[PDB]
C-alpha cells in the first residue's frame, strides 16, 4: 500500500502577481478592484435627484425662462448639471461669491419655496414691469422669474417670523450709459451705481451685478435704494454635491453597486462609495497554487 | 468499473463507461501482428511522437476520439487494482 | 530504449537503455481474437505488488534491479490460459498517472 | 517537495491518495481544511473594512481670480491619491507573500503529523510518499489518518524482508 | 531521568489581538494607547496660562469692562478661552478681521502694556468724554478702557522708538476721511448713516481695524468725522483652548509618553499623536494557556 | 509539541523541568533569555521613537463668509486622522505577528539545539521531552545545560537495556 | 573525500542596519539615500533658465532701468532670483493681488513681446515726458521702461486682441500726495479713485504709484479710461518656477545627477526630482553578510 | 550552518569546498546562485520604480495679510514630509529584515539538497560539513553536484569500519 | 520537605508545609475500609465526578478546605521523595 | 476502568479498561492505623524509577505492558513491613503534574 | 599543552593537556642541513588521510583517541630517509583554515 | 604549486594564493616556533617585533636566523620554501 500528500487543483488561470515573481495563477483568487461600469445613475437614496439640465444653476435659482423653473422638487440628494449650460445666465451680469452659494446647495434637500415678498400691494408707486431683448422668452419680451425689474425712497424688511433659514438674492441695474444698502443685524455692505462705458455681450450694451446673503430665524433684513434696485420675490427656503455629466436618468459615469473597497471609475463621486486609486490590478489570493502534476 | 466501445471517411469514436472518471483515461491502437503504439494519453491530451492526424476530446463518463484500419482501445485508470480494458473496435 | 521477452512455465522481460531502478513495469495479456487483460503489476521498489482477481496466487511476480529483468513465475497451467503474453512499462514515476508507452514485441506462448 | 495538485479530489485543500490491494483513491482531510480557510477567511475579513468614507464632495470649485487656491486644492488631493495607491499596493502585495508560505508550512505541518505515526513502519520514497513493510486492509488507513495507528500492533512484521 | 522543555507562564490575561484570533491572552504586554484623563490643567512650561474666562478676546484685548482688563500677566504658554462668551463686544460692532490677530497672539508669551497715546498731552480741543448706556459697568455708565471716544482736522502719528513690533488698534464711529496710513500700507473708510436693526438696546454700529508696524515704521493717523483713537498698545515679545476645567487639552492634562492618545486631538505644544482606535497592545512576551 | 507554559519556573523565559533519582525540579537558561529580551526591547523602543511632534495648533477659526475654507480644513484634517489611524493599525498587528512568530522559532531552536549533542545516549518520548538510557546523577545536568555533554564518556554504557 | 557549505565573504564594511540589529556589515548592497551636490545649474531642459539677477521680478516685469530689460530670452523653464533683490521697484507703490502673476508666470516658456499702444500717433495730446529723482537711471533722470507716465483729454483707447493667444496688460495710478480711473473688461470690471492723504517719506519719495494686472483671452477687448492719473502699458509679455539661489551658470544649492527616490538636498525642486526626506542614512540589502569565520 | 564566508571562492554567493586525495579548493552553484541573484535584483527593479512627481513647484508665497494661508501650507507640507519618511524608513527596514532570512532559508535548502543526494554513504560531522566512509576521484563531487550520486555503486564497504 | 495538618457545623480546615510549595498539591479524603477517593487537586481546583459540596482553597506554604473521618494533603513539588500528611480528627 | 491487586513475597497488581501503555503507575503502602506511605513509581515506557529511601534494594518494580499488569518484587519481607497495599494511577501523561485519581481495593499483605 | 615523542620502524607521538579528539596532527620531517618537507596528515575523526607524494604505500599513519597519541609504522627504512622527524597540531577545527603552532620537541632518528 | 625565498623578507609564488599563508621561524637547536599566522594576522603570546603583509604570490616580512613561508592553497601536496640567510 501506499501514502502520499497533496493539495486539489482545477483548471483555472486567474492571474496573481506577488513579492516574488509576476503572472503568477491561484486555484481561488479574490480581486479587490472593480470595473463594473455603465450603470444607469439611479436614485442614491431613493429620491429624484434634482435633474436640471439645459439650463446653468445660477439660471436655475433666479428663475430663468428657458428651464420653467422646475417649479416641483422636493427631494434632492445630489445636483447632476448639464457640463456645457445653455442660456445660463439670460441678462448679461457680474455675480460675485459663486463659492458660497454653490456649497450652500450641496446638503439641503428640501425646499420650502415662500413668496418673500408681497408684488399686490406694497409696490403700487413702483412700475414692476420692463423686458430685455435678450431675455426675450419663447420669442416674447420677458425679464425673469424668482425676481423682477423695478420714485419713491425705497424701504422694506422681512418679518423673519418662520423659524427656519431663508435666503435672498438680488442685484442692482448698471445702466451703461444710489445708495443701495443690505443691512442685516450682524452684515454691512455700501454699493453704488456705475456709468462707465461697456462692450456689446450677448447682443446687450452692460451688466447687472446680484448678491446674496445667508440669514437665520431671529434676523431682519432691512433693504434701501434711491436710483435702481432689483427686489426678491423668491426666498428659496432651505433646510440645511455637483455632478457634472450628461446621461439618462452615483458618479458622472454611471453608477457601481459592489462592496469592494476600491474604484478604478473616476474619482469624484457623492455619498459613500469606495475609495479610488490608480492601480489596474488588486488582486488577493485566497487558496493555492495551481499547476498540474 | 466497467467499460464499452461503439473513402475519404470521416473517423470518429465514443468510449464509456458507468462510472464518472476525470482524467484517467487514454487510448491505445494496434494493428494486426504489431504490438499496440500509444496513443493520446491523460484526457485526450496529444501524445509524443505519434503522428498529429489522431486526436480525440471528451471526459466524464463520455469520451470521443477524431480522425489506420483495425481495432482501438479505451482504458481507465481511476480504482487501480482492478485494471480493465475496453472492448474491441472496427471501422 | 530497448526491450525483450523470453520463455509451470517461467517468463521473463530483460530490458535495458534506461534506468531500470526508478520505473514500474507490468504485464499483459493477449487473447488469440479479442481485446487485452491486465494481468498485474509491481511497484519500483518491490515491496508493493498487486495482481490479477482471476490469477492471485496462481501466477506470481518477481523482479531485481542488477539485471535490469523481472519475471512470472506462471504455475498452474490451464488450456484457457492460451493467452499472448506482453510486457510494458509506466510512463512516469509519479504513482496517481498511469499509461503504457513502451511496448515490446510480447511472446506467443 | 510537492510541486502540482492533483486534478482529482474535486473539495478539499489537503488530503492523501492511499492505495492498497483492495482499492484506491482519494481522501479528504478536515482540520487542517478549517483552520486554513478560517484564518485566510479572517485575513479577507481584515483588509476589506477599516475602511469608511463619509459625504465627501471631492468635487470643488475656484474663481478666476485664486488659483493659487486651484493649485493647493490639486497638490492635496494627488498627494493622497498617490499616498492610498501607495499604501494599497504595499499592503496587497505583502498580503499574497504571507498566504503562499503559511499554506506551504500548514502542507509541511501535515506531512510531518503523519510522519510521526509511521516511525519505521514504513519508508520514505520521495515526493511525500510512504509505504509500510507489513500490508494491512482498509481501517489502516483511517486509523492512521485520525493518528490511532497502533505502532507495536504491527511493529511485529518480519521488517527483514531484504 | 528526564529533560522537559518549555516556558514560564503566570496567571493573568493581558488581553491582545492580532491576525490569528481576536481577544488572544499574553503574558506580557505593553500598550501603546493611553486613556489617562481629567487631570486638571496646570502649567504646562510653569507658567501661569492667560484664562480669559467671563469675557472674550475681543473685549480682553479692546478693554472691556467687566473682565477688570486682567492688568498683570507678564507671561502665558497658552490661552484658554471660555467656550461661551460673556459680555465679549460691549458696543455693538463689526470688527475687521479676528483670525489675522487671532492667530498671530498663539506665539508670543509675553507683553509690554505700553500707553502708546497720551491721553493729557497734546489734544484738550478734543472732547474726551463720552458714555454708552448699553456699555454702563458695574451699574455704572462707562465706555472702556483700551481706547476713547472722541473739532479741528486733528492728526497724530507714532514714530516706534522702542525697537520691538507694536501693535495699535481702533475703529470708527457709525451712527469724514478717516485715513491710516503706513509706511506701506494704506487705507480709507467713510462714515455711513443708515437705517438699523436695534440689538443690545443701540441704534448703531462701531467698526473696529487693526494694523501691524515693525520698527522702522511710523503710522499717520487722520479723520473729520469720527474717529476711536487707541490708548494701549499691546506691544508684543516676540494657542486657543475651549475649557470649562477649574484651576494640556481642552478637557484634562495628560502625563505619559505613549505616542498614541484617545483624549480629544486639539491640543498645544509636544502631545501624542491622536488617532481614532480603541484597543493598541503590542506583545512583549509570550501566550499563556495553562498545561 | 509546545502548547503551554508551566506554572513553575518562576523567573526567565525558556528553561528546563530536569528530573533525577536524587532531585528534581525547574532550572531557566541565559543567553536565550538574554537574546530575545534584548531583541523585544529593541522593537519597542525603535517603534515608540521615529514619532515627532511640533506646536500643532490644530483649532482653527473661519469666517461665515469662508465656508469653503472650513470644509477644505475638515478634508485635509479628516483625511490625515485615517491614514495615520490605518498606519498605526497595520503596524500594531505587524509587529504582535512578528514577535509571537519569532518566540515560536527561538524555543523550537533550543529544543534541535539540545537534542544535538544526545544523538543515542537519549530516546525522544514527545512532547519536548528526553530521557537518558543510563543513569547520572545532577552534574550531567549541568553538562548538558553547558554543551559539555561528552557524548564517548556514556556512549560506552550499555544502550541495549531493552 | 569532504564537502562543507557557506557563502562569499570580502574585505569591505558597507554598513548598513535593522531591525535585527544596528551597524551591521554587509557583502553588497545599494544606497537608496543621495547627497552629490555643488553641481552648477545648467539647462534643465536644454534651455537657459530666466536670469534675472540684482533686480525683482516686479522691476523686470515692469522695465526696471538697471538690469537693461534683458531684451532676448525666448525660452526659458524656469526663472532664478537672487534671494535679495536689488532695486527691484524703482517708484514707491503698493502692488495688488501680488503672487497671482507671480504664480501665473511659473509655466509659459515663451514670450511675444508687443507694443500694444502707438507711442507716436494715437496719443499726442499729452505730453509723455516724465521723471522721476528716486528713479533716474544710471545717474541721469528717468521713469521706467515697460510702462508709460503721462501729462488734458479724457483718455480711452482698447485694444481687441487680433492675435489668437492671450495679452496681458499691467499699469498703475498716481498717488499725488499733495479720477474715476476704470478698466473695463467684457466680463471684469473695477473701478479706483486717486487720493491725497499725505505720506511719509520712503526711498526719498514722498508718495506712491499702485499698479493693476489682468488677463484677457483672445475675442476679448479692453477699454480704459481716467481723468486724473494714469499710467498707460507699452508692452504686453504675450504668453504661450521660482528659485531663490546665488550659484553662477536643478535645486536652490546646486544640481542632482542621479536616479534614486529619496533626496537629502533641499526639498525645493523644479520639475520632475526624488522625493526628500528627512532620514540620514537608507541604505538596502542585496547580499548576505560579511564577517569572517 | 553560517559562521562566516570564506574567503576563497571569489567569484559567486554559494558554493561547496571539495577535498580528495588527488586535490583540493573551492566550487560554485550556479543554479541556486542565478535564481537568488535575479530574485533580488528584480525585487530591487520594484521597489525603486512606482515612485514618479509631475511638476512639483513647492515654493509658494504669502503676503502679509495672510498668515492662516502660510500656517495651512506649512502644515501641510510637514505633514506629508513625516508621513513620507515614516513610510519610507518602514519599507526600507521591512525589505532588510525579509532579505537576510531569505538568504539563509535558501542555503538550508541547499544544505538539505546535499543531504537529501545520500544518506548513509557519508556521515555528518557538524559546521555542514559531510565525510564519506568510502573513498571516490575527483568525478564524484561532479557526480553529486549534478545530484548524480549512485547510492548502490558506492555502497562498497558502506558498513562499520570504525 | 514535610508536611503537617491541624449537621449544622461549618466543615473548614488548614494544611501547611514549611517550605514554598506553589502549585503542586492536592486532596486525599477516605472514609474507614474503602479506599481513598480523589478530591480536589491542583491547589484546590476542583475535581470532576465527585460531588461538588466539597471545595476549598489557600497557597503557599498555607492550604485550606472549605466544607467524618480524616482527610490527607499531599505534596509534589520536589518530586522524588514524595510524602503525605497525618490524619485530621473531625 | 477497571484494576485489580493480588498476592519474600510477590505482589502484582492487573488492570484494564484504558490505554495502559500510555500511563505510569505507582504504589503507596497504608498503615494498620496511621497514615499512607509513598512507596516507589515507575514512569510508562519501564526506564525511569525511583524507590522509597528506606526500601532501597529491598523491593523492586517491573512493568510490562502486552498484560497491562504490574508487580513488585516485595523481596527481603521485614517484621515492620505489615502494611497495607495498593494500587494507583496518575491522572495525566504530562510530566510535572501529578496526582493519583484511580484508586483500587489495594491489599492486605 | 604538552607534547611528546618517543621511538622498519615505529614512531609514536604522545601529547596531553588539550581535547585530542577534537583536532587534526599532522607529521613534517627535517632534513641535516635543508628545510622542513611535509610527510602526511589526518583529519580529527581517523577517516580521511593523506600522504607524501614520494611515500605512498611505505609510511602509515593510525590514530587513536583514548590514549591521546599517534603512531606511524615506519616501514621500508631507506638510507636516504636519515631525516629528523617532528609532531605537530593544527591551530583551529576549521577545515579550510591550517597552520601548525603547536611544535613539539621532533625525534631525531 | 611551488615556492622559493629571496628587516625584511620576499616570498614568491607562480600562483595566485590569496590568505592561505603564515611564516615559521627557527634558529638551529629549538624546535620552529609559530609567527604571524594568516596573510599577514600577527599570532598572540609571540613579541610583536614580528610582522609582514603583501599577497597575491607576493608576500614580505617586516622587521641572523632562519625563516620560512608555507602555501596552503591546494592542500594535498603541502609545501615549504627554502632557507632565509640573515
Amino acid at each position: 500500500d501506499t501514502i502520499c500528500i497533496g493539495y486539489h487543483a482545477n483548471n483555472s488561470t486567474d492571474t496573481v502577481d506577488t513579492v516574488l515573481e509576476k503572472n503568477v495563477t491561484v486555484t481561488h483568487s479574490v480581486n479587490l478592484l472593480e470595473d463594473s461600469h455603465n450603470g444607469k445613475l439611479c436614485l442614491l437614496k431613493g429620491i429624484a435627484p434634482l435633474q436640471l439640465g439645459n439650463c446653468s444653476v445660477a439660471g436655475w435659482i433666479l428663475g430663468n425662462p428657458e428651464c420653467e423653473l422646475l417649479i416641483s422638487k422636493e427631494s434632492w440628494s445630489y445636483i447632476v448639471e448639464t457640463p456645457n449650460p445653455e442660456n445660463g445666465t439670460c441678462y448679461p451680469g457680474y455675480f460675485a461669491d459663486y463659492e458660497e452659494l454653490r456649497e450652500q446647495l450641496s446638503s439641503v434637500s428640501s425646499f420650502e419655496r415662500f413668496e418673500i415678498f408681497p408684488k399686490e400691494s406694497s409696490w403700487p408707486n413702483h412700475t414692476v414691469t420692463g423686458v430685455s431683448a435678450s431675455c426675450s422668452h419663447n420669442g416674447k419680451s420677458s425679464f425673469y422669474r424668482n425676481l423682477l425689474w423695478l420714485y419713491p425712497n425705497l424701504s422694506k424688511s422681512y418679518v423673519n417670523n418662520k423659524e427656519k433659514e431663508v435666503l435672498v438674492l438680488w442685484g442692482v441695474h448698471h445702466p451703461p450709459n444710489a445708495y443701495v444698502s443690505v443691512v442685516s443685524s450682524h452684515y454691512s455692505r455700501r454699493f453704488t451705481p456705475e456709468i462707465a462705458k461697456r462692450p456689446k455681450v450677448r447682443d446687450q450694451e452692460g451688466r447687472i451685478n446680484y448678491y446674496w446673503t445667508l440669514l437665520e430665524p431671529g434676523d431682519t433684513i432691512i433693504f434701501e435704494a434711491n436710483g435702481n434696485l432689483i427686489a426678491p420675490w423668491y426666498a428659496f427656503a432651505l433646510s440645511r454635491g455637483i455632478i457634472t455629466s450628461n446621461a439618462p436618468m452615483q458618479t458622472p459615469q454611471g453608477a457601481i453597486n459592489s462592496s469592494l473597497p476600491f474604484q478604478n471609475v473616476h474619482p469624484v463621486t457623492i455619498g459613500e462609495c469606495p475609495k479610488y486609486v490608480r492601480s489596474a490590478k488588486l488582486r488577493m489570493v485566497t487558496g493555492l497554487r495551481n499547476i498540474p502534476s | 468499473i466497467v467499460m464499452t466501445q461503439s473513402p475519404g471517411e470521416r473517423a470518429t469514436l465514443s468510449c464509456r463507461a458507468s462510472q464518472s472518471v476525470s482524467t484517467s483515461l487514454a487510448w491505445y491502437q494496434q494493428k494486426p501482428g504489431q504490438a499496440p503504439k500509444l496513443l493520446i494519453y491523460g484526457a485526450s491530451s496529444r501524445a509524443t511522437g505519434i503522428p498529429d492526424r489522431f486526436s480525440g476530446s471528451g471526459s466524464g463518463t463520455e469520451f470521443t476520439l477524431t480522425i489506420d484500419v483495425g481495432v482501438y482501445y479505451c482504458q481507465q485508470d481511476y480504482n487501480w487494482p482492478p485494471l480493465t480494458f475496453g472492448g474491441g473496435t472496427k471501422v | 530504449v530497448q526491450l525483450v521477452e523470453s520463455g509451470s512455465l517461467r517468463l521473463s522481460c530483460a530490458a535495458s537503455g534506461f534506468t531500470f531502478s526508478s520505473y514500474g513495469l507490468s504485464w499483459v495479456r493477449q487473447a488469440p481474437g479479442k481485446g487485452l487483460e491486465w494481468v498485474s503489476y509491481i511497484s519500483n521498489s518491490g515491496i508493493s505488488t498487486y495482481y490479477a482477481d482471476s490469477v492471485k496466487g496462481r501466477f506470481t511476480i518477481s523482479r531485481d534491479n542488477s539485471k535490469n529483468t523481472v519475471s512470472l513465475q506462471l504455475n498452474s497451467l490451464t488450456p484457457e490460459d492460451t493467452a499472448v503474453y506482453y510486457c510494458a512499462k509506466k510512463g512516469s514515476t509519479l504513482i496517481p498517472y498511469t499509461w503504457f508507452d513502451v511496448w515490446g514485441p510480447g511472446v506467443l506462448v | 517537495f510537492i510541486e502540482g495538485g492533483w486534478t482529482g479530489m474535486v473539495d478539499g485543500w489537503y488530503g492523501y491518495h492511499h492505495q492498497n490491494e483492495q482499492g484506491s483513491g482519494y481522501a479528504a482531510d478536515q482540520k487542517s481544511t478549517q483552520n486554513a480557510i478560517n484564518q485566510i477567511t479572517n485575513k479577507v475579513n481584515s483588509v476589506i473594512e477599516k475602511m469608511n468614507t463619509q459625504f465627501t464632495a471631492v468635487g470643488k470649485e475656484f474663481n478666476k481670480l485664486e488659483r493659487r487656491m486651484e493649485n493647493l486644492n490639486k497638490k492635496v488631493d494627488d498627494g493622497f491619491l498617490d499616498i492610498w495607491t501607495y499604501n494599497a499596493e504595499l499592503l496587497v502585495l505583502l498580503e499574497n507573500e504571507r498566504t503562499l508560505d503559511f499554506h506551504d508550512s500548514n502542507v509541511k505541518n501535515l506531512y510531518e503529523k503523519v510522519k510521526s505515526q509511521l516511525k519505521n513502519n514504513a519508508k520514505e520514497i520521495g515526493n511525500g510518499c510512504f509505504e509500510f513493510y507489513h500490508k494491512c486492509n482498509n481501517e489502516c488507513m483511517e486509523s492512521v489518518k485520525n493518528g490511532t495507528y497502533d505502532y507495536p500492533k504491527y511493529s511485529e512484521e518480519s521488517k527483514l524482508n531484504r
